[PDB]
């Protein structure tokens, strides 16, 4: 069972992946889903990539996140090489060797956002709300559509995530309508990339009294 | 029809 998406590839490079996929009989799609087993990132020679939605969702699903060099080197050697040898080591934002992709694959029985309830509040850009909500679900969070539906239950802890630069403002007034902590979206992305629930401290959005 | 102009999240 295999199914791939690609990220950061040129059309010419995609075309080689398809040929590769076809020789080895691997399903290749445009969109990542629960069915997806492999995420092929464009990388440099040290297996460092850029952060894309597929990158985040590949890690969140505990999928294989491997260098495009996996494909090209396999083509040259005329056999399917070990995913383990081409796994992404890190990314250009959070560190060239954080090993987020390996950690997540091995850590699906102890998810970083387990026991949290998360609301993706207000506008977001370059990333639809439903994909952000989906990301944190894969990482174990409960999704809340509206601030007033946060569980008052000690069973789950609530967190509000917002992207301030999408606003035009009101995101300093969320703390007047509930007591849940308000952090930027970068808290999620960094948490997912590192596959480590980050301290809120550096991500907190100060609220108006 | 597949996407190519994926957005890259570089803090900012």
């Amino acid at each position: 069972r295999m199914s791939m998406v690609v990220s950061g590839l040129t059309p010419e490079e995609f075309m080689l992946v398809y040929k590769f996929a076809r020789k080895h009989h691997i399903t290749l799609t445009n969109l990542i889903t629960e069915e997806t087993t492999h995420v092929v990132m464009k990388t440099d020679a040290e297996f460092v990539c850029e952060r894309t939605l597929k990158y985040f969702l590949g890690i969140a699903g505990g999928k294989w996140v491997v260098s495009y060099f996996w494909v090209t080197q396999s083509i040259k050697e005329r056999k399917m090489l070990n995913e383990h040898d081409f796994e992404v080591r890190g990314d250009v934002v959070n560190g060239r060797n954080h090993q987020g992709p390996k950690r997540a694959r091995e850590s699906q029985d102890r998810k970083i956002f387990r026991g949290l309830e998360i609301c993706c509040y207000g506008p977001f850009t370059n990333m639809p709300t439903d994909q952000l909500e989906w990301m944190v679900q894969l990482c174990g969070a409960s999704v809340v559509k509206e601030l007033s539906s946060f569980t008052l239950g000690t069973g789950v802890h609530p967190i509000v995530v917002v992207q301030p630069d999408a606003w035009t403002n009101g995101f300093h007034a969320i703390g007047q309508m509930c007591e849940a902590p308000v952090v930027t979206r970068e808290w999620v992305l960094d948490s997912v990339a590192l596959y480590q629930c980050q301290e809120l401290d550096t991500y907190l959005i100060p609220q108006i009294p | 029809t597949i996407d190519f102009d994926e957005y890259r999240f570089r803090k900012t």
